[PDB]
C-alpha cells in the first residue's frame, strides 16, 4: 500500500484556531477565529499539498493556483471528518478550541452552511466511510476544481488527476465496488457547492467589512478578492463526477 | 503576493 503509506505520512496534525473559549459568543469573535483557523490551516494545506505524490509535475503556476481554488473544499471535508470521528456529528469540530454547537452555528450568521456541513458529518457515519478511504478522497479533491479555460498545463494536471481517481478506485477494489465509487463520488461532488456558499457568505462579508467592520488579515483578504471571485463568477468551476 | 510568499517559504 505504498501510495496509503505516503498520504497517512503526510497527514496534517492537529491544529488549534486560538479561540477565546472564556469569552461569551459573538459574531465578530467567532469569524475572527474562523479567519486565523482559515490561515493557519492553509499553511498546513500548503505543505501537505507540496508532498503529494506527482504533485511536483504540476506547472508551479498551477500549483500554486489549485491549492487555491480547493483549500476551502479541502478544509470543509476535512473538518466534517473530524466532526465525524470526534463527536459523532454532534457538533462541528473546527478546531480543538472551536467547537460549534447549534447556538454557535446561529451566532456566526452560517446557519444553513452549517447544517449541510453537519450532514455532510453525518455522510462519514451513514456511507462506514474507512479512514483509508478518507485520505484518498482528500487528496482527489485538490485536483477537483479548476478554470474553465484551463490550466498552464492541462495534461500533466489531467494525468495527475486521473492517478488520483485510480488509487481511489484501489482502496475500494481492495457490485459492491460498483456502487461504492458511486456514493464517494456523490459525497464528494456536495463538497463544492458547499464550499462556493462559504466563499459568498464570505466575500460579501469583506465588501461590506467596513459596515461590519472585521478585520479581514493577511492572505485572507487577498485570496477572498483575487482568487474567490473567479469561482463566483463562474470563471473557475468544480469538476464533478456527475451531472448536477 | 501573501500567498507566493507563503507558497514559496515551503520547502
Ligand atoms: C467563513 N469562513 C470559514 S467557515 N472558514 C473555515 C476555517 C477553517 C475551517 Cl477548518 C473551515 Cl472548514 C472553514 C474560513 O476560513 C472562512 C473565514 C472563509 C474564508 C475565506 C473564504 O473564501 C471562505 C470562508
Amino acid at each position: 500500500p505504498i501510495f496509503l503509506n505516503v498520504l497517512e505520512a503526510i497527514e496534517p496534525g492537529v491544529v488549534c484556531a486560538g479561540h477565546d473559549n472564556n469569552q461569551p459568543d459573538s459574531f465578530a469573535a467567532l469569524l475572527s477565529s474562523l479567519n486565523e483557523l482559515g490561515e493557519r490551516q492553509l499553511v498546513h494545506v500548503v505543505k501537505w499539498a507540496k508532498a503529494l505524490p506527482g504533485f511536483r509535475n504540476l506547472h508551479v503556476d498551477d500549483q500554486m493556483a489549485v491549492i487555491q481554488y480547493s483549500w476551502m473544499g479541502l478544509m470543509v471535508f476535512a473538518m466534517g471528518w473530524r466532526s465525524f470521528t470526534n463527536v459523532n456529528s454532534r457538533m462541528l469540530y473546527f478546531a480543538p478550541d472551536l467547537v460549534f454547537n447549534e447556538y454557535r452555528m446561529h451566532k456566526s450568521r452560517m446557519y444553513s452552511q452549517c447544517v449541510r456541513m453537519r450532514h455532510l458529518s453525518q455522510e462519514f457515519g451513514w456511507l462506514q466511510i474507512t479512514p483509508q478511504e478518507f485520505l484518498c478522497m482528500k487528496a482527489l479533491l485538490l485536483f477537483s476544481i479548476i478554470p474553465v479555460d484551463g490550466l498552464k498545463n492541462q495534461k500533466f494536471f489531467d494525468e495527475l488527476r486521473m492517478n488520483y481517481i485510480k488509487e481511489l478506485d484501489r482502496i475500494i477494489a481492495c457490485t459492491s465496488c460498483s456502487r461504492r465509487f458511486y456514493q464517494l463520488t456523490k459525497l464528494l461532488d456536495s463538497v463544492q457547492p458547499i464550499a462556493r456558499e462559504l466563499h459568498q457568505f464570505t466575500f460579501d462579508l469583506l465588501i461590506k467589512s467596513h459596515m461590519v467592520s472585521v478585520d479581514f488579515p493577511e492572505m485572507m483578504a487577498e485570496i477572498i478578492s483575487v482568487q474567490v471571485p473567479k469561482i463566483l463568477s463562474g470563471k473557475v468551476k468544480p469538476i464533478y463526477f456527475h451531472t448536477q | 503576493g501573501a500567498f507566493q510568499n507563503l507558497f514559496q517559504s515551503v520547502r
